């Protein structure tokens, strides 16, 4: 039997099949109910009119279980096209997910989708693992959520665990708002999918803030060009780089948060000091809203300036790391010790969820 | 606990080398350490009784070529071996050209050396490639929709509706003869189509209006790149070179039977359930039925309450059916969980 991975996201399902190297599903988490009850996914964004779209799962942390139900369902017989009653499930939580919440998801995944076994890890922990390493903090930024989870030895740290409330989606509204200054219009629902494309093809991380803004004040080297869906085209210039400087400056969207160089910095200072220099030297980011171009360098830069001087700041950014977590999960559930982890139908149903 | 690692002594010294193989850490022979391939990822623990404690160090070595596959199981697999082992043991990354002199104190008499290859990786690799097809649509009363072997000019007609199927976005040529059951028959599969995937574009192309103009020039451009308008004329078939609607139509139903898998008193029973008209309420949850639509489809209905060796058995005759009828490859057999039907699986039911 070959297992299912289910990576609930706050912004993306990644999805796929115990084995494999990558997702073979990756759909918004969506859920749309008209104004056919329910429409999840890209078919509800493509009928974003008739419907309103909520958004089962808040900050990593999943707040609308009957619409994540949808989630879940969508995911089995729609995208994959398998029945849960056949495949084992491994699933993803949050770091410092509540144990009611994970009592919630186990009821839900036994007693309505029948699933022989399941199993749930934690997302940083798996993005580690991903990487072939044990030790080390995680950087996971993506579309809800921003967390700094030190790991040792293969559990994390929760004491020094950090929570950043700023994440794709605040990117995401901060772009929109900075190109309706510039004299665009961009505020529907619909034009936030545009924007979100715009963050992701031409958006990067400036090595250097004020000396690149200094650099597209002066000319017009840094302008890129952006196609509408209509055809009209627009040119993106500072935005490019005032929209990533929010996770290193989170004044720029009203957050007097630190940045998420501190945040990583604040969180390996929470942690005993003769494991301080192998947290320094292993930053494994993941997520896509670490996919911006020049964040790894400007994460180098900025930690090495809070850090002691005799220590090596070294941050990994592996290629495919907006799937580390769902790929850390494949690994796990390919293991045959999956087995022994996991929590059977039978004995979920003689002692309960407990 | 792997069986592997169960013979490990947990109070007395030892030292042993595990090599990850295709998700499982296989033991080193004895003879065989120091020798390690650059393509692999290993697993070193070692126990020292110093001065009359054991020190216990647990060393995974990572190659410079291993697998991420190879590598997480590595790391995986060293955490469940220390928490086998009390959580005493001491974990060390070690990678290829920068390990640790603890590490290289194991082998200094025992040489240590860096191999080429190594074992596959356990992954199975996804290309994420699209299924681009050529979808033919014909008819009189109901039109059937046939895959055609190949996406050209020469596999289609004047007379019929055609879609061409690239997954984000779909074509539905209409012919300047086609039906107009045929014209509202193809929106229907292709709706369902962009309804089963969640997203897409249907653009309508009309018989002849294939130009830049009224159709779009980026929308030419992918037509053309698949279907190109020059060599249409001398491949294109004619209306009448393609058959009759009814004829087509009347293959296609003699061609559909429902076939059912059921454990009965423990014994498998593989009956013909029905033929002709297929209603929904045919397929019943405790069972496991095989929809035969021959060469364009073999289709699994996998209900909910069914049992095991229904479900086995189901997918074996399945397959079966294809070997030995020596079906093209284009032919599939797809498992259909309840409540995950598509529309092209409903189709080949009238009523639902
Ligand atoms: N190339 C890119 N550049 C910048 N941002 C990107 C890129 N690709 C994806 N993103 C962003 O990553 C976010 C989704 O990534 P991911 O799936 O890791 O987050 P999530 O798991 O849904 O959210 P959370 O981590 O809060 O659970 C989206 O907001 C998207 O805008
Ligand atoms: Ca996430
Ligand atoms: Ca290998
Ligand atoms: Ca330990
Ligand atoms: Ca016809
Ligand atoms: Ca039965």
């Amino acid at each position: 039997t070959t297992a299912l991975v289910c990576d609930n996201g706050s912004g993306l399902v990644k999805a796929g099949f115990a084995g494999d190297d990558a997702p073979r599903a990756v759909f918004p988490s969506i859920v749309g109910r008209p104004r056919k009850d329910s429409y999840v996914g890209d078919e509800a964004q493509s009928k974003r009119g008739i419907l309103t779209l909520k958004y089962p799962i808040e900050h990593g942390i999943i707040t609308n279980w009957d619409d994540m139900e949808k989630i879940w369902h969508h995911t089995f017989y729609n995208e994959l096209r398998v029945a849960p009653e056949e495949h084992p499930t491994l699933l993803t939580e949050a770091p410092l997910n509540p144990k009611a919440n994970r009592e919630k998801m186990t009821q839900i995944m036994f007693e309505t989708f029948n699933v022989p076994a399941m199993y749930v890890a934690i997302q940083a922990v798996l993005s580690l693992y991903a990487s072939g390493r044990t030790t080390g903090i995680v950087l996971d930024s993506g579309d809800g959520v921003t967390h700094n989870v030190p790991i040792y030895e293969g559990y994390a740290l929760p004491h020094a665990i950090m929570r950043l409330d700023l994440a794709g989606r605040d990117l995401t509204d901060y772009l929109m708002k900075i190109l309706t200054e510039r004299g665009y219009s961009f505020v529907t629902t619909a034009e936030r999918e545009i924007v979100r494309d715009i963050k992701e093809k031409l958006c990067y991380v400036a090595l250097d803030f004020e000396n690149e803004m200094a650099t597209a004040a002066s000319s017009s080297s840094l302008e890129k060009s952006y196609e509408l869906p209509d055809g009209q085209v627009i040119t993106i210039g500072n935005e490019r780089f005032r929209c990533p400087e929010t996770l290193f400056q989170p004044s720029f969207i009203g957050m007097e948060s630190a940045g998420i160089h501190e945040t990583t910095y604040n969180s390996i200072m929470k942690c005993d000091i003769d494991i301080r220099k192998d947290l320094y030297a292993n930053n494994v980011m993941s997520g896509g809203t670490t996919m911006y171009p020049g964040i790894a360098d400007r994460m180098q830069k900025e930690i090495t300036a809070l850090a002691p001087s005799t220590m090596k700041i070294k941050i990994i950014a592996p290629p495919e790391r907006k799937y580390s977590v769902w790929i850390g999960g494949s690994i796990l559930a390919s293991l045959s010790t999956f087995q022994q982890m996991w929590i059977t139908k039978q004995e979920y149903d003689e002692a309960g969820p407990s | 606990t792997d069986p592997a690692f169960r013979s490990v002594p947990k109070g007395t010294p030892c030292f042993l080398i595990w090599r990850i193989e295709n998700f499982q850490p296989v033991p080193v022979p004895k003879d065989q350490y120091g020798n390690f391939f650059e393509g692999d990822a290993y697993i070193i623990l070692s126990q020292k009784d110093n001065k009359g404690i054991l020190e216990q160090n647990l060393h995974f070595w990572l190659g410079k070529n291993s697998s991420q596959d190879e590598q997480g199981t590595a790391a995986l697999k060293t955490v469940e071996l220390d928490d086998y082992l009390g959580g005493t043991p001491v974990q060390h990354r070690e990678c290829q050209n920068n390990e640790s002199k603890l590490f290289l104190s194991y082998f200094k008499n025992k040489s240590l050396k860096y191999l080429q290859g190594g074992v596959a990786s356990g992954f199975n690799h996804v290309e994420h490639i699209v299924r681009r097809r050529l979808l033919s649509v014909k008819g009189k009363h109901t039109p059937r929709m046939e895959e055609k072997p190949e996406i050209s000019w020469s596999q289609m007609n004047k007379g019929d509706v055609f879609i061409l199927d690239l997954g984000e976005i779909i074509y539905v040529w209409n012919g300047e003869l086609c039906s107009r059951t045929e014209r509202i028959k193809a929106m229907e599969i292709a709706r369902g189509m962009r309804d089963d995937r969640g997203t897409g574009n249907i653009i309508v192309v009309e018989d002849g209006e294939e130009t830049p103009d009224d159709m779009g020039e980026e929308e030419f451009e992918v037509f053309n790149e698949y279907l190109p308008v020059a060599d249409k004329e001398a491949s294109i078939k004619s209306a009448e070179e393609g058959g009759a609607d009814e004829n087509f139509e009347k293959k296609k139903v003699a061609q559909l039977k429902l076939w059912k898998v059921a454990e009965e008193d423990g014994n498998l029973k593989i009956t013909e359930e029905a033929t002709a008209p297929l209603d929904k309420k045919m397929l019943d949850s405790n069972d496991c039925f095989i929809v035969d639509n021959g060469e364009d489809g073999i289709w699994v209905w996998t209900g909910k309450k069914a049992s095991p060796k229904e479900r086995k058995e189901s997918m074996n005759n399945a397959m079966a059916f294809l070997k030995q009828r020596n079906y093209s490859s284009q032919t599939r057999v797809t498992k259909v969980p309840e409540g995950g039907e598509s529309s092209e699986f409903k189709s080949l039911f009238k009523t639902w």
